[PDB]
């Protein structure tokens, strides 16, 4: 993982640091985002495609 | 509560027990001549009610069947009647516009106005035994 | 002699002895890509997750649809159908268009003509010349 | 109807139960009316004696070789893939009840041909007289009298 | 291809079955809303919904399929509306009986009931389908459900050579509407009268399949009430089931029989006579009392609609709107219960 | 004591002291009912609009929220029984019936928080094949 400086300098605390690397890019398409939601993908009426 | 008059309660078991019976209920003042069964459409979004409610009506001024006739001063007495109702949803109506205009001027001022409306459904209409009271 | 007659059959009314949400289906159309599509997508979020839960009786469809306006298309019970396109409308906008489409019908938008609505004979029947007191001119 | 039969009716009841649309052109009531309600309380409880039944059904092999869902109260209702209703209801069947509880001495009904009995609409007419009893009980005593009456007096003789 | 890969998890053996797998209904929206429309009970799963969506007609099998719920269904229904309809109009003639019982009960308006719920028809029966869809099979001829009454021996004269059937047998050897008994593939065609038979039938098997359901699950009192509200709250003009032919005769027979004096028409009042559309009223009266009234441009045509109008009032006599039905007894403890008018039978006359 | 004014008749085509005799009164449109205290500077202030006006001695004056209160017309109506619905600021709120009282609302970040019947609670409804209903039920 290489990191930017715009991360180090954010970076303050070792928790920021931990962060940086185990958080991995939030997904860009809406249908990605919504398999991660706990609401939607368990409603019996819903589905999404 | 006020005792019914005692003329009341010897011909209410002959109102109830003709065929058919209707009733004037009144929403905020207004009355609308119903029927079990019929279906009022407000002219006027009901606030806070969503379809599948049921409201019971307790402001209703006639309450008769073919011969006989009910009639409460200010209203009927609500230990007499129940009548209930349900909500099934509002309705629309189509945009129209009105055109605001004066002669020998080109300003045409335009007024959209397109309104909703709240459905019901009377699906109870019956008169109480009294004969307790 | 007596012969019945078969090609008579009940009429339903719904709200008597049972009632039927009209709408059956909710199509909920997005955009990744469209600009316009920024508010739909924040309802999907943190809207409808609930409000799909509030309404058990309709079925919820998610499906992307980029190059195109975000839209909320009801199907009713009568197979008619009602399309919203809700671009540039923030969150509670679209909950607003959505609670528009719960509550409406699938008929057509009519002018408010009668309030009442009745396919039941009257209790007291209609006037008659020949059943009252009579009339001298 | 057993012990206390004659009295659970009615004296007019009881007569209209037995007599046919054919005796007397209709002058005197008929059952024909009862004969219909009879045989709809009688199909309920010959249908609610095959779902409540204790026997050990064979499970059928699918083709496609799929599992059934194997439900506890969808097991009651695929037990009339074996023995239908109709099976019992056998026309014959109820008929021959009649006669032998002395009903063809009783009932009122006029034959078109009587030299020739069978072919003169006996089973028919011996079915519509036993459907009006048990359409008569149900109205004039309940269903629950007339469902103690269904399950004794008539499937109880019929396996 | 890749770019479009399936919406729809399934296996290669699944678009040859001849109806989805019970775990499919497990995963579709369609059900789960059509589940919660009805307000159906937590008693009945989501497996049990889509067994009653599946006709014979798309599945051969006894299991799987509406064949065994839709027999529980059609007998509940026709039991609760029988002896509903004789409680409220004790003296319906039996072939208006059969019109009424035919007008609840029957193919056409348990299809309205179908349609009302919301409920889509799937193109051609498959494994691939949704359960929340009705599939059925419309071309496959033989397709009917087994039905109490018997074949009649003379059916072949009967449709060939008009030969009469009656009305009080029907009772026994027709069905519960009166009806005699036993009365590749290629898709470039149009609707058939046939076809729409096979429609209105798979409508009308899945909403008694459903019944069938809420009693195996619910039990007989969930049941009771399902029809109660669903079908039961149906409304109806029983007085337009009438046909008559003869009815001053008719008329005449009932004063006879039931001891009353003769009936004597008698113009209360008219106008316009010499006119274009002169109106007579004529009353029907037995002795003093009056029967009924009928108002006609002709003069006869009063008298005729004179007396329908006091036949009908002869047969349409209800003790009341919501009378108890003997079914109220069986159920937990109630009142005592009295026993209900029955009527003598419909006049037979010339 | 105060006095219970209320404007009758317009001042359409009546001078322009007329109107500074209305604003000062508090009547700005037609029918407007204003309350002022019984006292010589009112007093003469109503016999310049007194053919506009009907004036009326009251014990007490009348609050906003009361002076419309005694216009209000009775709903004719009680909701008795509501559905389960769905509030933006607040939760799901569950369905309630007045006749026999409830409004529970259960807010969370899980479907099972909501009180609803998740895919899960169907799984667990499906496996149950041994319930049955008694046979007396049946
Ligand atoms: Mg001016």
């Amino acid at each position: 993982h290489i990191l930017s400086d715009g991360k180090l300098t954010s970076i303050q605390t070792v928790a920021n640091f931990m962060d940086a690397l185990v958080t991995p890019p939030k997904p860009k398409k809406l249908a990605e985002q919504i398999e991660q939601s706990s609401i939607l993908p368990e409603l019996p009426n819903v589905k999404v495609y | 509560q006020p005792p019914i008059s005692q003329q009341v309660k010897e011909l209410l078991p002959v109102l109830a027990a003709q065929p058919g019976h209707y009733t004037t209920i009144h929403i905020h003042g207004k009355p609308y001549l119903v029927t079990e069964g019929d279906t009022v459409k407000l002219p006027f979004k009901m606030p806070g009610v969503a379809p599948g409610d049921v409201l019971r009506l307790n402001r209703a001024s006639v309450i008769g069947s073919r011969d006989l006739t009910l009639q409460g001063a200010p209203y009927v007495d609500e230990r007499l009647f129940e009548c209930r109702a349900i909500v099934m949803g509002t309705e629309s109506e189509p945009m129209r516009v009105m055109i605001k205009k004066k002669r020998r001027c080109r300003k045409k001022k335009h007024v959209f106005s397109k309104h909703k409306y709240t459905v019901l459904r009377i699906n109870q209409l019956k008169i109480n035994d009294v004969s307790s009271l | 002699t007596v012969k019945a007659l078969t090609q008579i059959s009940s009429a339903g009314r719904n709200g008597v002895g049972a009632f039927v949400l009209q709408c059956k289906k909710l199509d909920i159309h997005y955009s990744d890509w469209a600009g316009s599509s920024r508010g739909m997508n924040g309802f999907i979020k943190s809207l409808l997750p609930k409000f799909a839960a509030a309404n058990p009786q309709i079925e919820f469809v998610v499906s992307p649809r980029p190059a195109k306006h975000p839209i909320l298309m009801g199907h009713y019970i009568n197979g008619r159908t009602k399309a919203i396109c809700v671009r540039n409308m923030e969150p509670l906008e679209i909950l607003k268009k959505a609670e528009l489409l719960r509550d409406a019908s699938g008929e057509k938008p009519q002018k408010f003509k009668k309030p009442v609505t009745s396919t039941n004979p009257s209790v007291r029947g209609v006037w008659s010349p020949y059943h009252g007191q009579g009339m001298a001119v | 109807l057993g012990q206390g039969g004659s009295r659970m009716l009615s004296e007019e009841t009881k007569w209209l139960a037995v007599t046919h649309k054919s005796f007397d052109y209709g002058r005197r009531g008929y059952n024909t009316r009862l004969a219909f309600l009879g045989r709809q309380i009688i199909a309920l409880e010959t249908t609610r004696s095959i779902l409540t039944s204790p026997v050990l059904n064979e499970p059928i092999v699918d083709k496609y070789g799929r599992t059934p869902y194997n439900h506890a109260a969808l097991a009651n209702i695929d037990k009339l893939i074996y023995t239908q209703p109709l099976d019992i209801m056998d026309k014959t069947k109820i008929a021959r009840m009649g006669i032998d509880f002395g009903l063809l001495t009783v009932m009122r009904w006029k034959p078109r041909m009587p030299e020739d009995l069978e072919s003169s609409g006996v089973v028919v007419v011996l079915n519509s007289t036993l459907f009006a009893i048990i359409g008569a009980i149900s109205l004039e005593k309940g269903a629950a009298v007339a469902q103690r009456i269904v399950r004794e007096k008539i499937l109880k003789r019929l396996g | 291809n890749d770019r479009f890969p399936p919406l729809e998890p399934l296996p290669p053996a699944a678009e040859s079955l001849p109806s989805p797998l019970p775990e499919r209904a497990l995963t579709s929206a369609k059900l789960a809303a059509l589940h919660a429309r009805l307000n159906l009970s937590p008693k009945i799963p989501l497996q049990t919904l889509a067994r009653t969506l599946v006709d014979a007609s798309a599945d051969e099998n006894p299991q799987f399929n509406n064949a065994n719920l839709a027999f529980v269904g059609q007998t509940l229904i026709n039991y609760h509306i029988a002896e509903w309809l004789l409680c409220k109009y004790p003296r319906l003639p039996q072939g208006i009986l059969f019109s009424a019982m035919k007008a609840y009960a029957g193919p056409k308006p348990l299809l309205q009931i179908a349609r009302s719920w919301g409920v889509d028809t799937a193109a051609v029966p498959g494994g691939e389908v949704d359960p929340g869809l009705l599939q059925f099979d419309a071309l496959k001829p033989g397709v009917a459900i087994t039905n109490f009454g018997y074949k009649r021996t003379e059916l072949a004269y009967l449709e060939k050579f008009k030969w009469r059937r009656g009305m009080a047998s029907r009772v026994v050897l027709d069905d519960d509407f009166g009806d005699v008994v036993r009365s590749d593939v290629s898709y470039d065609r149009y609707g058939n009268p046939d076809t729409r038979a096979a429609a209105e039938r798979a409508h009308a098997y899945f909403v008694r399949a459903v019944v069938g359901a809420i009693y195996a699950h619910c039990g007989r009192e969930a049941a009771k009430a399902f029809v109660k509200a669903h079908i039961m709250s149906r409304t109806l003009d029983i007085a337009k089931l009438f046909e008559f032919k003869y009815p001053t005769r008719e008329l005449a027979a009932l004063c006879a029989r039931e001891d009353f004096e003769p009936p004597v028409a008698r113009l209360l009042s008219e106008t316009g006579r010499q006119s274009r559309t002169p109106v007579f009223v004529v009353g029907i009266y037995s002795g003093s009392d009056k029967l009924g009234e009928g108002a006609a441009s002709s003069l006869d045509h009063a008298r005729f609609k004179a007396a329908m109008n006091a036949l009908k009032a002869w047969y349409l006599y209800s003790p009341g709107e919501n009378p108890r039905v003997p079914s109220d007894m069986l159920e937990e403890g109630a009142k005592p219960w009295t026993p209900a008018y029955i009527d003598m039978g419909e006049v037979i006359s010339r | 004591s105060f006095f219970r004014i209320t404007l009758h008749r317009s001042a359409i085509g009546l001078p322009k002291r007329t109107h500074g005799v209305l604003a000062a009164l508090g009547l700005r449109r037609r029918n407007q009912t204003v309350f002022h205290p019984v006292e010589p500077q009112f007093a003469g202030m109503l016999m310049k609009v007194k053919e506009l006006v009907r004036v009326e001695e009251v014990p007490h004056r009348l609050t906003k929220r009361e002076l419309k209160d005694e216009r209000k017309p009775d709903a004719g109506f009680v909701v008795e029984k509501q559905v389960r619905r769905f509030i933006p600021g607040v939760g799901v709120q569950d369905e309630v019936d007045f006749s026999k009282v409830g409004a529970v609302v259960r807010d969370g970040k899980r479907a099972g928080d909501l009180g609803v019947r998740t895919r899960s609670d169907w799984e667990v409804i499906g496996k149950m094949k041994s319930v049955l209903p008694k046979v007396k039920a049946l």
